[PDB]
This record gives C-alpha cells, sequence and structure tokens, in this order.
C-alpha cells in the first residue's frame, strides 16, 4: 500500500465525522452545528455544546452547516469547524496530509460552484497539500463491494435515492426525499407536547432536546411496520373481531413505556402509536393535505429506478439496481425500517427479485458515509481518485 | 480473563498451603443436615424438617387439570402430583421411587396440562421413553389429553427427514423420543 | 559510565524522518508529509533510591 | 525472547511517573519507582538544547512536559524517558556488571499511553525508542485498556479516571476505546480542596490537604456518628473538624455523572450500552478517599437509573387496595455496577486499587512478552520496514 496518511472528513448535514486513514473508527463524530454565543464565539462539539445548551443562556444560538441538499452553505463557519476539528481532535496541522471529503449525488448543477467553495477553503484559507473529493452513496457502496448499486440512504434531512451503475452515478436519476430523521423528531416533539407539559430564536433548546431525550426515544420507541399500517389495523380488527365473536390478541394493543427524565414521568404508547411515525416518511399525505403520496419514500425509490431505466434495456437496469439495494443511514436502524422498504420496493417491481444490503452493525451505518470516504482513503493507487492540487485552483482561476 | 482465572487459582492454592500451616503452629456428617438444608436454599434461590424447608413453596389440588379427558381421578396422584409440582415451584428435581402401576404417565401428562395450563408456556419440552413403549405413551397423549402435540422418532431416516425438516424451525409443544435417537 | 555507551551498550538498522515527498504516476503536482527512510548518508544520571518508596 | 528480568513498564502522568523494571513471578508488585515527571532545560547560546536532571548551577530552566495528561512539551518528554531508562541501564549495570548479556541484552518496552496524546505524538515517541533509546520491542498500551485487563478483563465497560486538575471518561466496547465517546472534565482532586477552602476560610492549603488525605475524611451515602473528629497535621499539629469533613466531593461527584450519563448515552448497541452500565470503573489518587466510589455510583443512580418515579409507584399501589407487577422500559440502564475488582493479588489489595491500570499493564506484558506471537508490540523487524507507522499495524 501506499506510504500516506489521510485525514478523513465527513460533513453531514446533522453530524460531522472526522479521523485518520489508519484507524478503523473516527476520531470524533461532532455536531453539524455550533452555538454562536455572545464580542462574538462559536462552540462546536457535542458535549461542548450539550453543556452550553443546558446552561439557558440567552443570546446563544444554534446555527446549521449544512443544508438539506447535504452541502454546506456557510463556509466562514465551516472553517471554524474544521479548524476546531484539525486542533482539538486531530491535533495535526492542515498541511501535512492528504485530505479526502465527502459530497452528496446530486443533478450535476451545483457541483462547480461547490468544488471552487472547497478550492478556497483547502488552499486559500488551510493550506491543504491536496485533497480527493468523494461522493457519498458511491464511496458506502464501494466499501461494500459493489460497483453497481441502487443507494437508499435514509439521514436527518430525509431519504436519499442514488442508481450507481458499474462505477457511475446516475444523476437524472438521483432522487432526494424531504423526509427524515429532523422530520421524526418534530413528530416526536409534537405528539408527545401535552404530556411534558409543552404544549430560529428558540434553536438552542429545539436542539438541546433533539439531542437528549428525543434521540433516546427515537432509538427505543419508533417501530416501522412491515405493511402499510392503515391496512394492518383493519386486518388486525377484522381477525380481533373473529377471535372474540369465535367464542362468544390484537398485535397493536401492546405497551411500551419510556421513562421521560426532564420531569421523572413515564409515557406509555401502544405499538401502533409507535409505528405511526414512520409511517409518516411512507405516506406523508397523512399529515398534511398539501403532500402527494408521490412524495413517500415508496412511490419515490420506484420513480428513480425508472428514471435509471432510461439511461443513457429498462427491464434489465431495473433487474440491476434491484439486485444491488444498499439500504444505509442512522435512521434505517429503526427497527423494521429495511423490511418496509424492501416490501415497498418489492411491490412496486413483482417481475423482479430483490436482493438487499446493509451493515448490520449498529454504530457502522451511523458513520457509513465516513467509512465510505475511508475505504477510499486507503485504495491502493494514487491513480484510483481525482486529486485535486493548488494547481487545479491556479488554472480555473484563469479567465 | 483464562489468564485471570489462572493467577486467581494460583494465589487460592498459596493462601490455602500458608493458612494451613499458620492455623495449626505457633507463633458427624449432619453438616450435610444443616449445610444440604441452607443447600437446598442455594437451589432455590440461587439456581432457578425436610418436609418444610425443602418443600417450603406449599399447595394441593385434588381436582385434576381441564385438558385430562378419560380418566379416572384417585388419590395417589394428588399427593403426587402437587408433590411434583412442589418440586416444580421451588426449582427442584426428584426421583419417583413408587412401586407400579401409579400411573408416571399420569403424573406427565396431567404435570403439564396443569402446570402450563396456568403459565401456558407448555414447550419445547422433552420426554424420552424406551423403544419397547413408544406408541403406547403417545397413545395416553391421545384419549388422556388433547391439544399438546408429539414429535416421535422411529423407522428409517426418511421419515425423520420429514418430521425434523418440518420443524427444522423448532415449533412444538413436546418431543417424545427414545434413547440412541439423542 | 557514558549515559550514550550505556544506551549503546545495551539490547544487542535503519532511521527514519518526517519530511515532504511527492508520489509519482512523472511527479504529481503535490506534497505531504510523511514517514520516509533515511538514504546511507542521511547528559546525566539520577539516582533511583531517592525515588523508591519507604 | 524474553526475560522477565527484562520488561521494563513506564506509567507516565502530570505529576509523577511510575516505573519498573523486571515482573516478580510468583505476585505482582505494586510499583515502587516514583519519579516526578519534570526534566531541566538549560539554553546554550546558539539556540539548542540540553536536558539535565537538576537546576545545573541554576542555569536550567525547569520543565513539565505533561499537563492534565497532556503532552505540552514532546522534546522534553522523550528527554524524560531517556533519563528514566539509562538511570535503570546505570542501576543494573553496576549491581551486576555481567548485565549486558544478561538483564540489559534484550529490553522491551511497555509504554502507558494517555487518551489525548497526538497521533504525532505517539510516533515521535516510537521513533524516539527505536532510534535514541535503542530499543527493540514497544509496546504502547492506552491507559483504559491497562485498566479493563486488571479488571478481570472486561469486554465492555467505563472507565472514570480522576486526576487532579481533570477527570476522563472512557467508554470501552468490545475491548476497544471509544474516542469518539472519550471526553475529560476540567474538574478532579483539587475541586474537593476549593470547596474545603469555601467552607473554611479560616483553615490554609496545608490544612485543608490534610483534613482530605486522613482518616476522618469521607463521603457519606464510628466517625459519622460524632459531631466533631480529630486529626493531625503535616507538622504535628492537632485539628479538630465539624461536618466538613463529610463534605466538598460532591460538585465533583455531580460533574462527573452527569459527564457519564451524556456519554453512555451515545453507545448506539443498546446491547452494548447494557454491558457498559454494569461495569463502570473509578481509578486514580482522589478514589482512595473513603466512601467515594460508593458515593460516585449512588449518583450514577440517583441520576440514570431507568425505574419506575415513586409517586407513580404510589398511585398503582394504593389502585392495587380494591400485587403490583413492574413496569417495563424501553431504556438502559435498569442496572448500574462497578466492575468487580480481583481479590487475588495480594500486594494490591493491601495497597489499594487507586493505581491499578499499572497492574493491567504487568498483565499484558507478561501476556504479550512471554509469548512468541508479535502482534501487538512493534519489533526492529517492522520498525525497520514502516518506521514509526508501523505503530497503527499493532494496534489493538
Ligand atoms: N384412575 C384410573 N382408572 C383406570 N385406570 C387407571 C387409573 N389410573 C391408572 N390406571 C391404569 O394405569 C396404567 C398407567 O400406568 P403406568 O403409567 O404404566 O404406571 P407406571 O409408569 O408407574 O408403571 C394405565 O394403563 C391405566 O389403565
Ligand atoms: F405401568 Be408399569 F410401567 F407396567
Ligand atoms: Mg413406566
Amino acid at each position: 500500500t501506499l506510504n500516506r496518511k489521510c485525514v478523513v472528513i465527513h460533513n453531514g448535514s446533522h453530524r460531522t465525522v472526522a479521523g485518520f486513514s489508519n484507524v478503523e473508527l473516527p476520531q470524533c463524530i461532532i455536531p453539524s452545528s455550533y452555538i454562536k454565543r455572545t464580542e462574538a464565539e462559536f462552540i462546536f462539539g457535542t458535549y461542548n455544546m450539550i453543556d452550553a445548551a443546558a446552561e439557558k443562556r440567552n443570546g446563544d444560538e444554534v446555527y446549521t452547516l449544512v443544508d438539506s441538499q447535504g452541502l454546506p452553505y456557510n463556509w466562514d463557519a465551516l472553517e471554524m469547524q474544521w479548524r476546531y476539528l484539525y486542533d482539538t481532535q486531530l491535533k495535526v496541522s492542515p498541511e501535512e496530509l492528504p485530505l479526502v471529503i465527502t459530497m452528496p449525488a446530486t443533478n450535476g448543477k451545483p457541483d462547480m460552484a461547490i468544488l471552487e467553495r472547497y478550492y478556497e477553503l483547502a488552499f486559500d484559507k488551510l493550506n491543504v497539500p491536496v485533497f480527493q473529493i468523494v461522493i457519498e452513496p458511491l464511496a458506502i457502496a464501494l466499501s461494500m463491494g459493489k460497483s453497481s448499486a441502487f443507494v437508499i440512504d435514509i439521514g436527518a434531512s430525509g431519504c436519499n435515492v442514488t442508481p450507481i451503475i458499474d462505477g457511475i452515478v446516475v444523476k437524472n436519476a438521483v432522487v432526494r426525499s424531504k423526509f427524515g430523521g429532523d422530520f421524526l423528531d418534530f413528530q416526536v416533539h409534537e405528539r408527545l407536547a401535552p404530556l411534558i407539559k409543552e404544549e430560529q430564536k428558540r434553536s438552542t433548546d429545539v436542539w438541546y432536546e433533539a439531542s437528549t431525550w428525543i434521540q433516546q426515544f427515537k432509538s427505543t420507541m419508533l417501530q416501522v411496520s412491515e405493511k402499510d399500517l392503515f391496512e394492518l389495523e383493519r386486518y388486525y380488527k377484522e381477525q380481533a373481531d373473529i377471535y372474540a365473536k369465535q367464542q362468544e390478541n390484537n398485535p397493536l394493543v401492546q405497551k411500551k413505556n419510556f421513562l421521560f427524565k426532564p420531569l421523572n414521568k413515564t409515557l406509555t404508547l401502544d405499538l401502533k402509536e409507535c409505528y405511526q411515525f414512520a409511517e409518516y416518511l411512507f405516506k406523508p399525505q397523512l399529515i398534511s393535505d398539501k403532500f402527494s403520496p408521490e412524495d413517500g419514500l415508496g412511490p419515490l425509490m420506484a420513480k428513480s429506478v425508472k428514471k435509471a431505466g432510461a439511461s443513457i434495456s429498462p427491464e434489465q437496469v431495473y433487474s440491476l439496481l434491484l439486485t444491488n439495494v444498499i439500504i444505509t443511514g442512522s435512521t434505517s436502524l429503526i427497527e423494521g425500517m429495511e423490511q418496509r422498504i424492501i416490501k415497498e420496493l418489492s411491490i412496486r417491481f413483482p417481475q423482479y427479485k430483490l436482493t438487499t444490503f446493509a451493515n448490520q452493525v449498529m454504530m457502522d451505518r451511523k458513520i457509513q458515509g465516513w467509512l465510505g470516504a475511508l475505504t477510499m482513503a486507503n485504495l491502493p493507487s494514487w491513480s484510483l481518485g481525482k486529486w485535486y492540487s493548488k494547481e487545479d485552483y491556479e488554472t480555473l482561476k484563469r479567465d | 480473563i483464562a489468564t485471570h482465572t489462572n493467577l486467581e487459582r494460583d494465589e487460592q492454592k498459596r493462601a490455602e498451603k500458608k493458612a494451613k500451616e499458620r492455623l495449626q503452629a505457633l507463633k458427624l456428617l449432619d453438616q450435610t443436615k444443616d449445610t444440604r438444608i441452607t443447600h437446598l436454599l442455594r437451589q432455590t434461590n440461587a439456581f432457578l424438617d425436610y418436609y418444610n424447608v425443602a418443600h417450603r413453596i406449599k399447595e394441593d389440588i385434588k381436582k385434576q387439570p381441564s385438558i385430562l379427558v378419560g380418566g379416572t381421578l384417585k388419590d395417589y396422584q394428588i399427593k403426587g402430583l402437587q408433590w411434583m409440582v412442589s418440586l416444580f415451584n421451588n426449582h427442584l428435581n426428584g426421583i419417583l421411587a413408587d412401586e407400579m402401576g401409579l400411573g408416571k404417565t399420569i403424573q406427565t401428562i396431567s404435570l403439564l396440562t396443569y402446570l402450563y395450563e396456568m403459565k401456558n408456556i407448555r414447550g419445547p419440552y422433552l420426554v424420552i421413553v424406551p423403544l419397547s413403549t413408544l406408541s403406547n405413551w403417545s397413545s395416553e397423549f391421545a384419549k388422556w389429553a388433547p391439544t399438546l402435540r408429539t414429535i416421535s422418532f422411529k423407522g428409517s431416516p426418511n421419515e425423520r427427514k420429514a418430521k425434523q425438516a418440518k420443524i427444522r424451525a423448532g415449533e412444538f409443544d413436546v418431543v417424545l423420543t427414545t434413547f440412541e435417537y439423542i | 559510565m557514558d549515559p550514550q555507551t550505556l544506551i549503546t551498550k545495551a539490547n544487542k538498522k535503519e532511521s527514519w524522518r518526517y519530511d515532504w515527498y511527492q508520489p509519482s504516476k512523472e511527479k504529481y503536482p503535490f506534497r505531504y508529509k510523511t514517514w520516509l527512510r533515511n538514504q546511507e548518508d542521511e547528559e546525566d544520571i539520577l539516582d533511583l533510591k531517592e525515588f523508591d518508596r519507604r | 525472547p524474553f526475560r522477565q528480568d527484562s520488561i521494563l513498564i513506564i506509567y507516565p502522568r502530570s505529576q509523577t511517573t511510575l516505573v519498573q523494571f523486571g515482573l516478580n513471578e510468583e505476585t505482582f508488585t505494586v510499583p515502587e519507582l516514583e519519579i516526578p515527571t519534570q526534566i531541566y532545560r538549560t539554553t546554550r547560546q546558539d539556540g539548542s538544547y540540553t536536558y539535565h536532571s537538576t537546576n545545573k548551577d541554576n542555569k536550567a530552566e525547569l520543565i513539565k512536559p505533561i499537563q492534565n495528561g497532556e503532552i505540552i512539551d514532546i522534546s522534553a518528554f522523550t528527554q524524560f524517558l531517556r533519563l528514566i531508562f539509562v538511570s535503570i541501564l546505570s542501576d543494573r549495570a553496576n549491581k551486576n556488571q555481567d548485565a549486558f548479556e544478561a538483564e540489559l541484552s534484550n529490553i522491551p518496552l511497555l509504554l502507558i499511553t494517555h487518551h489525548s496524546w497526538s497521533q504525532s505524538d505517539l510516533e515521535i515517541i516510537t521513533q524516539y525508542v527505536f532510534e535514541s533509546l535503542e530499543i527493540n520491542n514497544l509496546i504502547q498500551l492506552p491507559a483504559s485498556l491497562a485498566a479493563t485487563y486488571s479488571m478481570i478483563s472486561l469486554q465492555n465497560c467505563c472507565i472514570i479516571d480522576v486526576g487532579t486538575h481533570h477527570t476522563d471518561i472512557i467508554p470501552i466496547v468490545d475491548y476497544a476505546q471509544l474516542d469518539h465517546l472519550v471526553s475529560s472534565i476540567p474538574m478532579g482532586g483539587q475541586s474537593i480542596n476549593d470547596s474545603l477552602k469555601k467552607l473554611l476560610p479560616q483553615w490554609d492549603d496545608d490544612q485543608i490537604e490534610s483534613l482530605k488525605k486522613s482518616p476522618i475524611f469521607e463521603v457519606l451515602s464510628k466517625n459519622s456518628d460524632l459531631e466533631f473528629n480529630t486529626f493531625w497535621d503535616e507538622k504535628g499539629n492537632e485539628i479538630k473538624v465539624g461536618k466538613q469533613r463529610f463534605q466538598g466531593c460532591n460538585n465533583l461527584i455531580k460533574n462527573i455523572s452527569n459527564r457519564v450519563g451524556l456519554t453512555l448515552d451515545n453507545i448506539d448497541d443498546i446491547n452494548k450500552a447494557k454491558a457498559v452500565w454494569e461495569n463502570i470503573i473509578i481509578v486514580g489518587g482522589t478514589t482512595s478517599i473513603s466512601g467515594f466510589k460508593e458515593a460516585l455510583l449512588g449518583q450514577l443512580l440517583k441520576d440514570h437509573l431507568i425505574i419506575e418515579p415513586e409517586e407513580e409507584k404510589s398511585k398503582r399501589e394504593e389502585e392495587a387496595k380494591s400485587f403490583v407487577p413492574t413496569i417495563e422500559y424501553v431504556q438502559c440502564p435498569t442496572v448500574i455496577k462497578l466492575a468487580k475488582y480481583p481479590d487475588y493479588f495480594p500486594e494490591w489489595k493491601k495497597s489499594g486499587y487507586s493505581e491499578i491500570i499499572f497492574l493491567g499493564a504487568q498483565i499484558v506484558s507478561k501476556q504479550i512478552f512471554t509469548h512468541p506471537k508479535d502482534t501487538f508490540y512493534i519489533t526492529r523487524e517492522k520498525y525497520n520496514m514502516k518506521g514509526p507507522a508501523a505503530l497503527w499495524d499493532v494496534q489493538f
């Protein structure tokens, strides 16, 4: 292998992952947001922010670095974050080592403008020697031994569906849902509000709650039902009637208990109410009358495959993609999720056999994007990736 | 962990040799009675008059379990019934020393059907008998009570392939097998 | 005895430096620090016992 | 390979450095060498630096290389290792004179590291050990792992390492230190001192430090029976004290607990998490304060245990007056425990386990160095091939 050690940085819209290419896990996972506390001042890091957030001090406000595109939109802040990472976590001059960072799949447009802002940050400001940009869905797929794959990423910003054929990304078939993890935070909060008393500028408390009890609730209460929930209900009812009538147990009546710490208070949901939260990802027409069933994850996956079949047979691409389905993302770890994504895919494409792949290790999908970039950085040849040097920048600067 | 275990064994030997000399130099079996009663506490709580402390969880019922059908109720399998059930609640084993003709089959049938008529777990549970009587035990599993299935093992490997190939996923109330098939 | 010679007589051979390196395919346009192997051509003593516990 | 006479363990910390050369073979002994962690740095006109054990003619400056556990001066730190290492060679070389053919012929080194050390620092140290000290075999063992290996080798646990000015919190899952969860709070033993100064204004520092280190200072959660009690100055002066001797530990205990909670809550595999919460390991000088560990446990319970809120439970029991089943929660921890110490290291039992990290290293080094497999340390072979980078092919 090569005589080098890279810094690997992944700026997700929710989490930021950083570490060196020579070890199996990242040195740090910190929030892709910061507190601006006021003479201004910028707080980064999971415990630093949760401490400051709990202080409940006026003028403290949380801002974000990554928009819903998965792309950085506040570049002055991003530099401060990178400085923070290099200074306090990796503890190395940014000038020494090659850098590997991620971008999300796009349709192609915002690409050049981003690349430029990265030149300015990597070169003008940090003095990085050289960097590679890997495309998240692509790296994750490669890290998994796959050159062609339908990559279904369910993160905080929403679902990102990306067909990848023979190492190439099909941009026009790239699809980004708007409903994911962060959406789930909103719904858990709005729904539980009356039991916990509670029912931008108030960003600090929203954030702190999202990062504390709401995060635990998601990891322990929510489940995704295997089949359209409204149907599951009608069925379980229809069956329940017969057990009852017959003599003279509906699974949705099981209760689940969550200790809510801030008030030392038990919150009990029935299994249906637990299934209900993720149902919105699949049938978002159930919150507002302003969402079409087509904004739901099932129709969306289908849409993106069909748009893959338009290249540039279809019942071949369909077959390729569907035998290499990759399910990934923090939110994809919610119990029942893989199976519903599968059921939802299988019924839009009955003629085909689906085979899906997913990291089964809890940690590794939360940071599978970073894991992907890592396996790119450990590729044995410098010729395997585009490596931008200070040169490239100079030459772009000409007219 | 294993290294630790050996370091611990070695120390124990060392300390033991030290104490042994120290305690004997300057500068009958009722230990089984009290110690094995406290050991009965060791099985009961720690594992999960001997008429009381060993039997401490008490009960008796002279009514049969509702699953038993087509049988006459005598007095013996009652006291023996809740006697073995008394071995069950305390988490204890036992041996049946009886003469013959007292219906070990009855005590097993009414045993499982009463116990897991209450708890409803009802399986997986293993029963093993001589090949001389096998379909017999299934015959008292037929007329003397329904609703608890049986997995037998007999004949050529083919019928078995059907049986443990169907039940390979491990769903059944009871397995009725014989000696060499384990 | 001379500390340096004590070091020399115990425990009985390359050397590395941490320096700029420029990979090739000829040479890529960029640099980066790494641990390179060098070519052919590239005080006191304290008394324990004070520090022993007693 | 290898002589047990020859194994060298060094455990450097901000104030002092525990050292041992040779393992006893019968049982493990608590390290007897404790060298203050500092070196003198004379500056020689022309720019360069020289390093001595004493202020040479009052010409040298005093460098303290490790602060808050972090290496702040990597050059003085390596010079300090050499100073230790050389001293050991001289000492043994006198006493026995055939030493360079026996005890000093092949010296493997185990260096206990701190979570905060750079990769850059770890590589430089590796280079120093192979190039300057001309040693041939090196393990760099993280402090956290030493901890878990001493504690009857725990696959999942949390290390709470209470220093003087900071406390490290370090979760271990599947025998791996979880770097992204690791952290320290800027708070430690001195906090107790500080709490006490506020409670006893008319005392001074040495008086307060003496109380903290006395038999009558404990954390509560027979001495506790007396309103007042007595203890003796560093200078023999008798001092009486009231309820203050059961105070001063609280603010620290609360801070550590809040941190432990946020940390373990970010373990993603709940099945791992349950295990960690059941093997809390507390280490460091402070922890030898009578009552401290149990008090810290008590607080983790009070703050984090998942269990039915008492009022809720009291209602349900009134309701049933007209047996109450246990409410099951989906969260962890429903069980919190301190990991069980091994009771079979007699010398260690005698002296307490505040420094048990070192026993971790005695065990690892014996394992590793008295068995052929070279999987967990850097060898000359390896150094010759990859250099300091060799280090990353034997991480645990
Ligand atoms: N109450 C009863 N009424 C009629 N027959 C009984 C009764 N109890 C036991 N039996 C007879 O006992 C036999 C079962 O006894 P068995 O299980 O062989 O005892 P063991 O196993 O102790 O030899 C049955 O054939 C049955 O005819
Ligand atoms: F009922 Be006996 F076993 F013939
Ligand atoms: Mg019989």
